[PDB]
Formats: structure tokens, sequence, C-alpha cells
């Protein structure tokens, strides 16, 4: 699934040595799901980078 | 939660800001006793504050 698939974008983000990155999508109803999951990982800062 | 009594200038302050805008006290104290910042989780939870 999508919520799945950016955890995994996410954790492969980690290693390679990124921290900074940008998304860009299209208005389409199932990838706004996928921008407010983004968001909200973001927002969860707690652990990770 | 037995009750305490609890003084000084922080409760005096906030007396006199309900009685000008006319509000209540409802002092209880803390159950974890801690400010409660941000912190990390077991496991990763979520993040939230305590
Ligand atoms: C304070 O505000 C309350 C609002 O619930 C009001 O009933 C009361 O008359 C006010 N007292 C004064 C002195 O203005």
């Amino acid at each position: 699934s999508i919520q799945q698939q950016a955890t995994v974008m996410l954790k492969i983000m980690q290693d390679y040595d990124w921290h900074v990155f940008s998304l860009v999508t299209t208005i389409f109803p199932g990838y706004r799901e996928f921008i407010s999951f983004v968001k909200t990982t973001v927002d969860n800062s707690f652990v990770g980078w | 939660t037995v009750p305490q009594c609890c003084y000084g200038f922080c409760i005096d302050l906030l007396i006199k800001l309900a009685r000008t805008m006319n509000f209540t006290y409802e002092v209880h104290l803390v159950a974890d006793g801690k400010f409660g910042t941000q912190e990390r989780v077991n496991n990763s939870n979520k993040k939230e504050w305590n």
C-alpha cells in the first residue's frame, strides 16, 4: 500500500546520507492521501532524521 | 488523588487573573510530576507530549 511504501522510501532515504528532500505530485485524490501521510510523518519528528 | 494544599506567588497571580476575568480555579497536580516536554516514546510509536 501507499502508506507503508512511503515509510519504506523514508527508511531508504535514511541511508545513503540523505536528509533534505522535496516531493512533487499531481492532483489525484490518491496522491493527496500520500501527501497528507508524508506531512504527518514530517510532523512526527520525535525520532528519526 | 488526596487533596493537598498549595500556595505561593503563582497561585496569587492566578487568583488575580481569575478575579479580573471572572474565571474559576481548578488547581490539580500533574500525575507525571514533570514539565512533560517532547520525548521519544517506546518502540517509535508516535510523537506526543506528557
Ligand atoms: C463575571 O462574569 C460572569 C460570567 O459568567 C458574570 O456572571 C458576572 O456577573 C461577572 N462579574 C462581574 C463583577 O462583572
